[PDB]
């Protein structure tokens, strides 16, 4: 981590569901204890319906993320959609054949009428990982109790929002470095839904 | 900072006779106070009646008789299956060493075998390829235990020309039976070769700790 | 367009033997690591080379050790009609017994010698391939090499070197028809010296002494080497080199 | 045939033409010589007319000091003798610098040589058009010496030399009037033999004519019109005396 | 035909031309099949003639239209090896441009950058030009309906309307002596259904004869997306006048 | 698929390492002469000291070039990194001028750099050397 | 006529669609003398007649070993078939030294025709214009390959290439069933195999100089026979 | 005109025709080739080869005419051998490396036009030479069973029967015949029968003959591709010999 | 059936129809315009001769060096174009020198042999699959005549096709055809070296224009204890000397 950077102090949340996939994150953007971006979409969109959040350097991420864009664009040229595993192992080749001057993390979420929506990490160092359910960021650690204890398999879509909301709202509650509004995505076969939440909503659950 | 680096602790010997050499060494492996193996040999025959022995950081040891072996293997392609000499295959160790000048390999060297008179030759070298012959050098932990009991029994100035290889190997397993005794680096096995004009043949002594 | 199509064609990268050098230095293709005749030497990949280098070679098993050569006193002057090299032979004893003695100083050719004076393999393996220089460039010219062109060959392989880690410092005595007797002084740090005395050693400056005192051009063969033995017992048995125009002689302890 | 489109191809009978049209190429250039006396050499050069307009203070000579102890003359093309002898200069600066001791007039030599075949190897390049004959001394040595390079890179050592236009009249000449038991042993004498071969083939008389003398310990002089002169009216003078008779 | 050289690169001859771009413009007819591009209010359609003679080919796999993006599609007349050539390299080109700039690469520059290749492959003599004609068609954000085309020479320009094959002129006659009744440089069309039966009118009333649903291939572009029909929607639009 | 460059570092070093510029005297040495760098300049003083983002901006866009390669090689096939590099390699290898050292219109097309602008634009940029023929010497390999 | 215009390199077809390069370089392997190969369950041999220049001047090496477990013979030009063995010796040196493996026989041959087959459609070089006989023994038992260099390679009980070759390939052919169950005798496969490269001498008798053998198997590493170590097979 | 003289000595050249000779040369040197067939059936693919007998001395198993480039992928050649060799192994090297990175086996269209352009970019330099092979190859994924037949200028398709080599006249109407005679479609052991007839039929030219079959189809083979055992090889050549005489 | 030109014989990577490399032929063609060397091979050592053509009496007696030293134990007689010889004289000297460094003993001649060969093969592929690195073959034959440890007395036969032989005696040049006759019939396993040097003389003055004498012809011989040395010109012409009497006792 070189001096002087901007760093991805963050909550994020991806959770599977019956019907498909939800991704959130919450919108601050903190150098040292200054916020510097009370209001940011962390919610990134590498293909229509393969989603990810980002964690570590921002510069890097932000980078990764430009390349494979245009890797699932090349790929959508040549073959149609992607899967959410493809989009998830070029993640992965990116973040670790570059672990060396790169420090970058990586949350993909995706769906796809054959997998029927996925999640996978990518933490730091390159190594990937397919979960039904993931937590990244420092805000994440007060979290992995809660979410542990109240994870259901095939959930429908409101319970799968409010166990994100609740669970994104203790680690905002908990968690200097995050804060804000909350944000989800939802990625299922009827489309992508955007949702957002305010403080004066989550803050009294 | 990464530290490419490591020590496995052994003790070998090498003893030139009038017409003979042996090279011994102990077969314990280990990693600073734990026993990784009790038997792992660290003298190898490397054809033409040459034997070697690369003693200190095992994984350099085990490149440079590597190195050495597939370049025996051309220079027998290359010449006409001729027989490769000990002063050659010093000079070649030479090189391989000292090709490595900047990023030394951490082992001490000594090879063993009979010269062009017939006569037992042993070959010392340092880590960046300094080499030279020598009736008997020891080498590795417990080398200073091992001279003086050598030195002590042979007047190298019975004279060690009129010595028998029986003789030498019972010698040699003394020396190191004492060594196991005194020293806690040194046991669990040594294994003796012997280069003659009939080709080498192996002797292997269990010592203390099993 | 071929070898364009195999380069993108799909483990050998994993073992870097697609490079042609590591497949020449594990002798993959051949033996033509043995046949390079200026040596390459291995670099550790880093940004500092040096601070490696200089780092590990201080730190624990005295075989394992960088071997130095003597620090013993050497002597070198040139009196009418030749070099006498002077030695002193009092081998340092260890955990080891010497078949036949060592030398102090090196044969280069039957004309030429040196001495180690530092780090014992620079001194070994330079001036041995300083050897085969000075023979190829007789072959060439058909004529035996002056003193001050072999000198300089090794003053500037020396001097491309310069900082990284080597330690030499060597007496050149050589005895030409054009030139005469020839006495240089080549350093690690690039410092070649024409001389007609050199004392190099722990003690020598009583053996310089010893030699001011009794030092002349009319010296005969047998003064000079009584003279050089003198010098060298007076600094601290005594090996004894003349370099004349057909060669260097060697006495053990006359 | 067709076998004389390419540096690369053997003739049938195991010629290359290329290089004998190099040759041919040398052939057109002005006369030189070069004798090797006890204790000098003498490099002579045919030079043409000069022109009433052109200024005659300016333009190089046709011999040219490689370095303090080593000249050099050539006959074919006039723009590649520069960079030969461009590339001689630096090269003898270079052994310098490498080696503390100048150059050998062999090895210069065998360095052009080296550089004219190095010049004969690739289908993209074009070989010198260019002859040359390099004098001098050993350093520290007192034996004279002459060599010729031609185009292929081929060297050669010898006595007395001519190369260029004419050169056979010149060589059968010095052939006829030169023995190596007896070489000329004073300047004076080498100096006359070089001015009585160039005058066979010299359309006009001393004012055709070039002369350098190299001597031991690098003492190159280059002789004044007026000395060239002198030299050859005391042969039209000899000749006259004889014939009168 | 060229005398000395000219016969292998590309060199000007002694007339001023180009005879090896010359040579690959010819190359072009050799699949001796037709090509219409035209304009609507909202969406810009292709129509390409589809010749299957041989009775064991797959039809389903005989095709010369492509999708080169999101937004672009791109039609081909000529040989389908050069054909297939171009159209990876204009998705490769699409999708750096898109990349390197941040937004999506329009018709125009995408037809300007092929050409600049083609430009290359005409100047350099170890290099040969494709013997293929590139039309892309799309809605640009900013211009609206787009058709461009580009040329084994380097040229490239735009169109109201467009047509390419061995029968270019009828069709060409056809559609300016439409444009001339209807003082319109496009069709006033809502729907993309419309402009492909206007397109499918124009072909068969050109060429003659007539054709079933096999016989073609249609591509539309939208504001959104390139696609390309099937042999039931042909079927369809066939159906409905 | 890298992004930053790596595997900057020199792994052996030898005397004679630059074969453009080697001593005909000593051929296993170099030519201090001609290669006209101030006569006092050993090699192993390059090996140290160095700025770090020096390697990182020298290897950049051959980096991302190889990463375009690879992409290409895993979505599209062998065919189109062979067929890219054999027109750059074409265009390259057919381009000689001694007395200019910019890059031609098509290889700046080929790397779709038309309309772009980069420091090295800006800033391209003796006794011995420095010749037409000394070029001529090093593209023919003779 | 008409193919002396379509003849010049192997990257042009004639209009009739031939590649006449390759078929020359095919047609060099008969300027060169005769060898044999043959094998059973157990053994590989190989039999080659040895030229010489003249009476004072020595005899050319046929057989060239590859490794401990492989060898071949030649037949055809000299650069290419230096080339080619120092190939396979530098791919079983790689096996060895990479993966502690022998290298198979069938591998090797496949080595052969993917380097064989470039030389054959890019312009600049020439094909390769000498055949081979690749012996060896490894985890599938005995193998003999002929390689052709238009980038060829089959896999034969016993065969023979060279210049009147056509009489052993033809006593091969006749007597397969007899040396393919020699399993255990090695002299009576190398006898065999000197009575078939009896069959294509012209003028000529077997001695100890210009009869070369070479055998592998089981127990046998790959072992060549020259002077008095053929006499007792002749 | 077959013959284009002034236009057929390089591979990169137009005709003034718009035509490429060499491209058409090689076409002719796949016309020379073995006949090949492949025929499409309901769920699958069947490959038949007619090899020509050779000598006793081949080693039975170790010399087959249909290369198997992966396990859902199946191919012929004719035209040259080494030729068929390296487009075989690019194949390979291709489906390989697709299913090492996206985790399936390769498509056959997606494997099809990455062989059509690698075939293509030899037909665009003069220092290399248009493949002088055509390739039938095919399988079974995701999307059925798939044929194709790619020529040496790179251009492929689709087919639902494709023949090659000397006899492709021959094979080629008995699989229009077929075609015709089924409009249904046909089933994987049909398929076989008639690939031993059509390749016995095509068969005109003193010398004996064999015959390889290998099919393809997922009720048969699971969707894998698989040779023909003794029992269905002999029902097929019984069948072939039946419909001859 | 009409009588066109055949070009197959004007580059070094074409086949002629019969699978024939007509440059190397011409290479060959290119050693026979060169002056002849003869090498003779014994129990007591091995004899090289050269005639030296000397165009004009101009030209320096010791200029001409068609003999020359690549190691103490191996000497060398050339005969074709000098400029070739001189590169595969540097690369022999360079490969001896190279080996004596690595590994601290002679090299065998075969080896040198071997590796000059190898040289020679550089107008393709190399040997160890390198690049081309010349336009063209070698004009150059060459005589290798050694001694080593494993093998005795050795005279190899170099040529540009990259081919080495082991000769009892052997002739190259422009008169090697008959001074190869006379050595067919004069050479013999028990021979000395002062009959050898006769020998040589005698086959030098047959094929030679020139009257043969101490000028025109050259001697030098190869033997375990004195290494390679070149005789001068007394004792060369000591031996025609002597050769003249026996010749004229008859």
């Amino acid at each position: 981590l070189k001096k002087g950077e901007v760093s991805l102090g963050t909550s994020i949340m991806a959770v599977t569901f019956k019907d498909g996939v939800i991704l959130g994150a919450d919108s601050r953007t903190t150098t040292g204890a200054y916020i510097a971006n009370r209001v940011t979409d962390k919610l990134t969109r590498v293909h229509d319906k393969i989603w990810c959040c980002r964690s570590g350097s921002a510069a890097d991420t932000q980078a990764i993320a430009d390349i494979v864009q245009y890797h699932l664009e090349l790929y959508t040229s040549q073959y149609g959609t992607p899967s959410t595993e493809t989009a998830a192992s070029v993640f992965k080749e990116l973040c670790y054949e570059n672990k060396d001057n790169l420090t970058a993390g990586i949350i993909v979420a995706g769906y796809d009428d054959k997998n029927k929506g996925e999640v996978y990490t990518i933490p730091l160092g390159g190594s990937v990982h397919k979960l039904p359910y993931a937590i990244a960021g420092s805000g994440s650690t007060f979290i992995y109790g809660y979410c542990d204890k109240n994870f259901r398999e095939n959930m429908s879509k409101e319970e799968t929002v409010d166990f994100i909301k609740h669970s994104l709202s203790q680690a905002i509650k908990w968690d200097g470095s995050s804060g804000g509004v909350i944000r989800m995505v939802v990625l299922t076969a009827a489309g992508v839904e955007r949702l957002i939440f305010y403080p004066d909503e989550y803050e009294q659950l | 900072q990464f530290n490419p680096y490591g020590d496995n602790g052994g003790t070998i010997l090498g003893i030139a006779g009038e017409d003979f050499a042996v090279l011994a060494g102990d077969t314990r492996n280990i990693t600073d106070y734990s026993i990784n193996s009790r038997y792992e040999p660290k003298v190898f025959d490397c054809g033409d009646n040459i034997v070697m022995s690369a003693n200190g950081f095992a994984a350099d040891g085990d490149a440079l008789v590597k190195r050495f072996k597939n370049s025996v293997k051309w220079y027998h392609f290359d010449h006409n299956d001729k027989k490769l000499s000990i002063n050659s295959a010093a000079r070649n160790i030479q090189h391989l060493l000292y090709g490595k000048r900047f990023f030394p390999y951490y082992v001490h060297t000594i090879i063993a075998g009979l010269d062009e008179d017939g006569k037992g030759a042993v070959y010392s070298f340092d880590p960046v390829g300094s080499y030279e012959r020598e009736q008997c050098r020891a080498g590795g932990a417990a080398a200073s235990l091992i001279m003086p009991f050598l030195d002590n029994q042979v007047n190298f100035k019975k004279p060690l020309k009129y010595l028998s290889v029986e003789e030498v190997i019972k010698l040699v397993r003394d020396s190191f039976t004492s060594a196991t005794e005194r020293h806690i680096q040194v046991g669990d096995g040594l294994e003796i070769l012997i280069v003659t004009k009939d080709g080498v043949r192996k002797e292997f002594y269990e010592l203390k700790r099993d | 367009m071929q070898a364009i199509a195999d380069s993108f064609s799909v483990l050998v990268k994993e073992l870097q033997y697609d490079n042609e050098q590591n497949l020449e230095s594990d002798f993959v293709t051949g033996a033509s690591q043995f046949q390079r005749l200026a040596p390459s030497l291995t670099v550790p990949p880093i940004a500092s080379p040096q601070q490696f280098l200089r780092a590990h070679t201080d730190d624990r098993n005295p075989d394992c050790k960088i071997k130095i050569a003597h620090g013993t006193t050497t002597l070198a002057f040139r009196f009418q009609g030749g070099i006498i090299v002077a030695v002193d032979s009092r081998a340092t004893a260890g955990n080891w017994v010497a078949s036949q003695t060592v030398k102090k100083v090196i044969e280069i050719n039957p004309f030429l010698l040196g001495t180690m004076a530092g780090g014992a393999a620079d001194c070994q393996f330079w001036e041995t391939w300083l050897g085969s220089q000075c023979r190829l460039h007789e072959l060439r010219e058909k004529e035996r090499i002056s003193v001050a062109a072999a000198s300089k060959i090794l003053s500037n392989l020396v001097y491309q070197y310069k900082g990284a880690g080597l330690s030499m410092g060597t007496m050149i005595c050589g005895y030409t028809r054009k030139e005469g007797p020839t006495i240089y002084y080549v350093d690690s740090d690039g410092t070649r010296l024409k001389g007609d005395i050199f004392c190099v050693g722990s003690g020598q400056t009583f053996a310089y002494g010893v030699l001011d005192s009794n030092y002349k051009w009319d010296l005969s063969v047998e003064d000079a080497l009584y003279l050089g033995k003198r010098s060298i017992l007076a600094a601290a048995s005594v090996n004894l080199y003349h370099v004349t125009e057909d060669g260097w002689i060697y006495h053990g302890n006359h | 045939s067709g076998y004389d489109r390419a540096l690369s191809i053997f003739s049938p009978d195991g010629h290359i033409f290329q290089v004998e049209y190099a040759l041919e190429a040398v052939k057109r250039g002005t006369c030189a010589v070069g004798v090797k006396g006890k204790n000098c050499v003498v490099l002579g050069c045919e030079r043409r007319s000069t022109l009433k307009l052109q200024d005659t203070r300016i333009t190089p000579s046709k011999v040219s000091k490689i370095d303090s102890h080593v000249v050099l003359s050539f006959s074919g093309l006039n723009a590649d003798s520069r960079i030969l002898i461009e590339k001689a200069r630096v090269e003898a600066q270079s052994h310098r610098l490498t080696l503390e001791d100048p150059v050998t007039v062999e090895y210069l030599t065998r360095y052009v040589a080296g550089v004219q075949q190095r010049y004969t190897q690739s289908g993209g390049v074009r070989p010198f058009g260019v002859s040359t004959l390099i004098a001098g001394f050993d350093p520290r040595d007192d034996e004279p010496k002459l060599y010729q390079t031609e185009p292929s890179g081929i060297y050669s050592s010898w006595s007395a030399q001519t190369i260029g236009r004419n050169s056979k009249t010149v060589r059968e000449f010095l052939e006829k009037n030169y023995d190596r038991k007896e070489p000329p042993a004073t300047v004076e004498e080498c100096v006359k033999l070089t001015v009585r071969s160039l005058l066979e083939v010299v359309q006009t008389g001393a004012k055709n004519i070039e002369i350098t003398v190299v001597k031991p310990d690098s003492d190159i002089v280059a002789l004044s019109s007026e000395e060239i002169n002198q030299y050859v009216t005391q042969i039209e003078q000899e000749k006259q005396e004889q014939q009168e008779q | 035909s060229a005398a000395g050289y000219d016969r292998h690169i590309t060199i000007f001859s002694p007339e001023g031309r180009l005879y090896q771009v010359e040579y690959a413009f010819k190359a072009t007819n050799q699949t001796n099949i037709n090509s219409l591009a035209v304009r609507g209010k909202d969406c810009t359609v292709v129509i390409s003639q589809k010749k299957v003679p041989d009775k064991l080919l797959d039809p389903t796999t005989v095709s010369y239209i492509f999708c080169i993006s999101r937004t672009i599609g791109m039609v081909v007349n000529g040989p389908i090896p050069d054909a297939r050539n171009a159209a990876l390299r204009a998705k490769a080109e699409a999708a750096e441009f898109r990349y390197k700039y941040g937004y999506d690469m329009p018709c125009d520059v995408l037809a300007k950058r092929m050409a600049n290749l083609s430009q290359i492959y005409t100047q350099r003599a170890y290099m040969r030009p494709l013997g293929v004609i590139l039309t892309f068609v799309s809605v640009d954000e900013e211009l609206g309906p787009s058709i461009y085309k580009t040329d084994p020479a380097g040229y490239y320009v735009g169109y109201k309307a467009t047509a390419t094959g061995p029968k270019q002129q009828e069709i060409t006659t056809n559609l300016e002596n439409h444009f001339k009744k209807s003082k319109i440089d496009h069709i006033n069309e809502e729907s993309w259904e419309k402009v492909v039966e206007f397109a499918i009118t124009h072909m068969i009333d050109a060429l003659g004869t007539e054709f079933s649903k096999n016989d073609l291939e249609v591509g539309v572009a939208t504001k959104d997306k390139f696609f390309t029909l099937s042999a039931e929607n042909i079927e369809e639009r066939l159906v409905a006048i | 698929m890298n992004i930053v460059p790596q595997d900057t570092f020199k792994s052996q070093v030898s005397t004679d390492q630059d074969k453009s510029v080697l001593s005909s005297a000593v051929p296993s040495l170099p030519d201090t002469l001609r290669q006209q760098e101030g006569g006092a300049v050993p090699l192993s003083t390059q090996l140290n000291d160095r700025h770090p983002l020096e390697s990182t901006l020298k290897n950049w866009e051959t980096t991302q070039r190889q990463r375009q390669m690879e992409q290409y090689r895993q979505i599209f096939g062998i065919a189109e990194p062979m067929k890219r590099t054999m027109e750059m390699e074409i265009v390259n290898r057919t381009d000689f001028n001694p007395l200019s050292t910019n890059g031609s219109i098509h290889r700046d097309i080929l790397l779709n750099k038309e309309c772009s602008i980069d420091w090295e634009d800006v800033y391209p940029g003796t006794m011995v050397g420095d010749d037409v023929h000394s070029k001529i010497e090093k593209q023919l390999g003779i | 006529m008409f193919r002396n215009n379509y003849d010049g390199d192997t990257v042009t077809f004639s209009p009739t669609g031939r590649l006449f390069q390759v078929e020359y370089a095919l047609e060099a392997i008969k300027q060169g003398s005769v060898t044999v190969g043959l094998r059973s369950n157990t053994h590989a041999v190989l039999v080659a007649l040895k030229r010489n220049a003249d009476e004072l001047s020595s005899y050319q090496k046929k057989i060239i070993k590859c490794d401990e477990h492989m060898g071949l013979s030649l037949a055809g030009l000299a650069p290419d078939a230096r080339v080619l063995s120092n190939y396979l010796r530098q791919q079983c040196n790689y096996s060895s030294l990479v993966f502690n493996r022998k290298l198979a026989v069938e591998r090797a041959g496949h080595l052969l025709c993917d380097k064989a087959q470039k030389n054959t459609q890019s312009y600049g070089g020439r094909p390769y214009g000498v055949g081979l006989l690749i012996i060896g023994y490894d985890k599938s038992g005995a193998h003999l390959l002929e390689f052709q260099p238009s980038g060829n390679v089959t896999e034969l009980y016993g065969t023979a290439i060279g210049a009147r070759s056509q009489g052993a390939k033809t006593y091969l052919e006749r007597t397969l069933d007899t040396f393919i169950k020699i399993d255990g005798n090695p002299d009576e496969l190398i006898k065999a195999g000197v009575e078939a490269i009896s069959q294509s001498l012209r003028d000529e008798s077997l001695t100890v100089d210009n009869l070369s053998i070479a055998i592998v198997g089981k127990d046998t590493p790959f072992t060549i026979y020259d002077g008095e170590a053929v006499a007792k097979y002749i | 005109t077959s013959i284009g003289t002034g236009y057929d000595l390089s591979n990169s050249v137009f005709s003034p025709d718009g035509r490429n000779f060499q491209v058409e040369y090689a076409v002719k040197a796949v016309e020379n080739g073995t006949t090949s067939i492949g025929i499409k059936c309901n769920d699958g693919v069947v490959f038949a080869v007619e090899k020509l007998i050779t000598s006793k001395l081949l080693v039975p198993q170790k010399n087959v005419k249909i290369q198997v480039v992966d396990r859902h992928i199946g191919c012929v050649y004719s035209g040259l051998i080494p030729d068929g060799r390296h487009l075989v192994n690019r194949g390979r090297e291709e489906a390989a490396s697709f299913k090492k990175l996206y985790k399936t086996p390769i498509p056959i269209p997606a494997f099809a036009d990455r062989l059509g352009q690698y075939v293509q970019a030899h037909t665009l330099y003069n220092s290399v030479r248009p493949f002088g092979v055509s390739t039938i190859f095919g399988g079974v994924d995701k999307n059925g069973a798939h044929l194709y037949m790619l020529e040496p200028s790179g251009s492929y398709w689709g087919y639902k029967g494709a023949a090659t080599g000397k006899g492709r006249q021959s094979a080629k109407a008995e699989l229009e015949k077929l075609v015709d005679h089924h409009p249904e479609g046909l089933s994987a052991r049909e398929a076989v029968k008639q690939a031993a007839k059509i390749i016995y039929l095509a068969h005109e030219d003193e010398k004996d003959f064999e015959l390889e079959i290998s099919w393809c189809s997922l009720s048969e083979t699971n969707g894998l591709h698989k040779f023909v055992k003794g029992d269905l090889l002999q029902e097929a050549i019984d069948f072939a010999q039946k419909e001859i005489n | 059936m009409f009588l066109t030109r055949s070009e197959y014989d004007r580059g070094v990577s074409t086949f002629s129809p019969e699978g024939r490399l007509f440059q190397v032929e011409y290479s060959l063609e290119a050693i026979k315009l060169g002056s002849t060397a003869i090498g003779i091979a014994t129990k007591e050592g091995v004899v090289l001769g050269v005639e030296k053509r000397a165009t004009s009496p101009l030209l320096e007696s010791d200029s001409i060096e068609k003999i020359v030293e690549i190691d103490r134990h191996i000497g060398c007689a050339m005969s074709g174009l000098t400029a070739d010889a001189r590169s595969m004289i540097e690369h022999a000297r360079t490969a001896a020198v190279t080996h004596n460094l690595y590994y601290d003993e002679d090299i065998n001649v075969e080896s040198l042999t071997q590796s000059v060969c190898d040289l020679a093969l550089r107008f393709g592929e190399g040997a160890s699959g390198e690049e081309r690195l010349m336009s063209r073959p070698f004009g150059v034959a060459l005589l290798i005549a050694g001694h080593d440890a494993d093998d005795g007395y050795q005279l190899f036969h170099a040529e540009p096709s990259g081919t080495f032989y082991r000769y009892n005696a052997k002739a190259i040049g422009s008169g090697s055809e008959g001074a190869q006759a006379e050595l067919l019939n004069e050479w013999h396993s028990s021979l000395t070296l002062k009959e050898a040097e006769l020998l040589v003389l005698k086959i030098l003055k047959q094929v030679m224009e020139e009257k043969l004498d101490e000028n025109n012809a050259q001697l030098s011989c190869i033997t375990k204890q004195d290494g390679f040395k070149i005789y001068d010109n007394e004792k060369t012409a000591e031996l025609i000397k002597e050769l003249k009497e026996k010749e004229a006792a008859e």
